[PDB]
């Protein structure tokens, strides 16, 4: 079972001017849909029972 | 002692409407400069070879220290009751001789270490310091605190109960090194009026006095309602004797009616009152006329309906305490009051207060869970915190899984906090432009902080920025 | 029956010396302090300590 | 009980069992007066005498 959870996250050094738009864009993506999508054709293709 | 009106006192003096029983009180008013023992040994003595007196009742209006003591000592030698009821002659003392028939007005050495416990409670003011000096009583001080930290639910720490032992020369640097082993934030001190002047000179330097940091004085320890040193740091709050209410010319009507009542009553039933010798000597010769049997029911007297019973030690059993608080303008201003084990703070939320937040939670099953007070203190119990309510606010206790993580944050970055749950709408919303909620709070600047179980996005993150996630949902 | 005693604890006359040699060279140190007050004076002059 | 009477029997001595008086097993219970504690049932009566 897991042990240990952090997620991912893009990473930006100190004082760039990207680093809120960046972290927008994520949270309106996950309730798009968007990031269900890309799971599906690049993570969750069963090949084997 | 001191300055009064003799007209203004006598008024009273023939008041007491005891036409029950034929008392006759032949009420003397005498003044004199008394303060030294020599002019109390040449007049107590001297008074029953003048008059036939067998009851001396005395007042004072003198800070003196040790009037208490010299002052006993004459009813041990002899066997007239003399009640202390102003002044010097009130001080508590610590034990009485087991033929010195000595009592006082005012309340004993256990219950003002009851009342400072009844206090902390209402404000939560779960950590505290004792300091102490020497001094005829100071064993019972510690004791009856430790005797109510054993058997409670409340959750009570202890730490740093060093007494100072200021008594050898060049005490500074003792005192330095004992007193900067205080780190919490009140300090319960028990001293005299002249003592306590000396330990507030050390605490000043070392920088503990100010904000954050609070003393407790028992009533001794003020002393006087207008006499302030201006050593007493802002902010000392001490539990006195009430002299607002309790004048003097009521004083004297009051401890009057309680002697005449007590001697003249054992005539219903012994039907021999004792005539003694009304000299200052052939007091052996006199030794069949026992006082005992007097002394018996003296103290439990009652006048127009109360109960002014006093204990074996000398000391009323059910006495009146305000507590009071001083300020910039040094001078003494009543918050508290105290009558028969009840307490009724002026203020419901301590005025004084970056390191103080406010926060704004809700209550959610496995979360943040609100329980009631507990009911036989009155105060919010272990493991959990006191969190406020409006509808007059109520007092709740708050517990659950954000909670922990809440102490458990506060204790790395340092920083207090007081929450308070909602009641304006509940996790946040926007209708015609305004937030209504725990984030409707955040906004307006009310809150600061809130946490609870909040869930991120787009929309509420344009108004507020929220932390690393702790759960996933 | 075993008892005990104390020598010297009923002669009243013979603790009179010693009473006045201890102080004897107590008094001697105590010339040379500053601000050698005086005990009150008579029964009511002073009040104070 | 059995245990008891082998222990007699060895150590070679005399007894006389009699039961608990209020029947509780012992715990240290706190004095109305003061802190003073003493111990109650079968545990304060070995310290009693
Ligand atoms: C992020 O968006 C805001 C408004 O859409 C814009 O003003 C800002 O320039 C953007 N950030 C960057 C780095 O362009
Ligand atoms: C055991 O007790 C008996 C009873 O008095 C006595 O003879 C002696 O103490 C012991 N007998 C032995 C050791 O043979």
């Amino acid at each position: 079972e897991l042990f240990f959870r952090s997620g991912f996250g893009i990473g930006m050094r100190k004082d760039s001017p990207w680093k809120q738009n960046v972290s927008l864009s994520i949270l309106k993506s996950h309730e798009n849909g968007f990031m269900e999508d890309l799971d599906k054709t690049w993570v969750r293709y069963q090949e084997c029972d | 002692v001191g300055t009064s009106d003799e007209v203004a006192i006598k008024d009273a003096h023939e008041k007491d409407d005891f036409h029950h029983l034929s008392v006759v009180p032949r009420v003397e008013l005498v003044a004199m400069n008394e303060t030294d023992p020599k002019s109390i040994i040449t007049r107590i003595c001297d008074l029953m070879s003048d008059r036939k007196i067998q009851g001396v009742v005395f007042a004072d209006d003198t800070d003196q220290e040790a009037i208490a003591q010299i002052l006993d000592f004459i009813s041990a030698q002899t066997l007239t009751p003399i009640l202390g009821i102003h002044g010097g002659s009130s001080m508590i003392m610590a034990d009485k001789d087991e033929s010195s028939m000595f009592f006082q007005f005012g309340p004993s050495i256990e219950q003002q270490a009851s009342v400072m416990l009844n206090i902390m409670e209402e404000y939560d003011w779960y950590i505290f310091s004792i300091v102490t000096t020497y001094f005829p009583g100071y064993q019972d001080f510690v004791n009856k605190i430790r005797s109510t930290i054993e058997n409670s639910f409340v959750g009570w720490e202890l730490e740093e109960v060093l007494l100072l032992d200021m008594s050898l020369d060049d005490g500074d640097s003792k005192i330095q090194n004992q007193l900067k082993k205080l780190q919490s934030p009140i300090i319960l001190l028990y001293c005299t009026k002249e003592e306590a002047t000396y330990i507030f000179e050390v605490a000043n330097s070392v920088g503990l006095t100010g904000y954050g940091y609070t003393w407790i004085v028992p009533s001794l320890v003020a002393g006087d309602t207008d006499t302030v040193p201006a050593e007493f740091p802002t902010g000392l709050i001490s539990v006195s004797y009430d002299e607002w209410d309790y004048g003097l010319p009521a004083r004297v009507r009051d401890g009057i009616a309680i002697i005449t009542t007590a001697a003249s009553d054992m005539l219903s039933e012994h039907s021999f009152i004792p005539e003694p010798k009304s000299s200052c000597y052939n007091t052996h010769e006199k030794r069949i006329y026992q006082s005992n049997m007097l002394n018996r029911y003296l103290i439990n007297v009652t006048f127009e309906g109360r109960n002014l019973s006093f204990s074996e030690d000398g000391y009323q059993m059910h006495p009146k305490l305000v507590i009071i608080l001083l300020n910039k303008e040094r001078k003494w201003e009543r918050v508290g009051k105290w009558k028969d084990k009840s307490l009724q703070m002026k203020y419901y939320v301590w005025p004084r207060m970056d390191d103080h937040l406010s926060i704004v939670t809700l209550e959610e099953a496995p979360f943040v869970i609100v329980e009631s007070v507990d009911p036989l203190s009155g105060t919010c119990m272990r493991n959990t915190v006191p969190c406020q309510k409006r509808i007059g606010y109520i007092k709740k206790c708050c517990k659950g899984f954000c909670i922990d993580i809440l102490k458990k944050i506060s204790k790395s970055v340092k920083f207090t906090y007081d929450l308070y749950l909602v009641t304006n709408g509940k996790h946040g919303k926007k209708i015609n432009g305004t937030w209504n909620g725990m984030i409707g709070e955040v906004v307006m600047k009310r809150a600061y902080m809130a946490v609870g179980s909040l869930t991120i996005n787009e929309e509420r993150s344009e108004v507020v920025d929220f932390s690393v996630p702790f759960i996933e949902t | 029956i075993l008892g005990l005693q104390l020598i010297n604890g009923k002669n009243e006359s013979a603790h009179i010396s010693d009473a006045v040699g201890v102080v004897a060279q107590a008094v001697h140190e105590l010339l040379e302090k500053e601000n050698i007050t005086d005990p009150p004076r008579g029964c009511v002059g002073n009040t104070n300590i | 009980i059995d245990l008891l009477i082998k222990l007699a029997r060895t150590m070679n001595f005399t007894y006389e069992v009699h039961l608990v008086a209020d029947g509780k097993f012992g715990t240290q219970e706190r004095v109305n007066n003061s802190n003073k504690k003493e111990w109650n049932g079968m545990m304060g009566e070995l310290l009693s005498g």
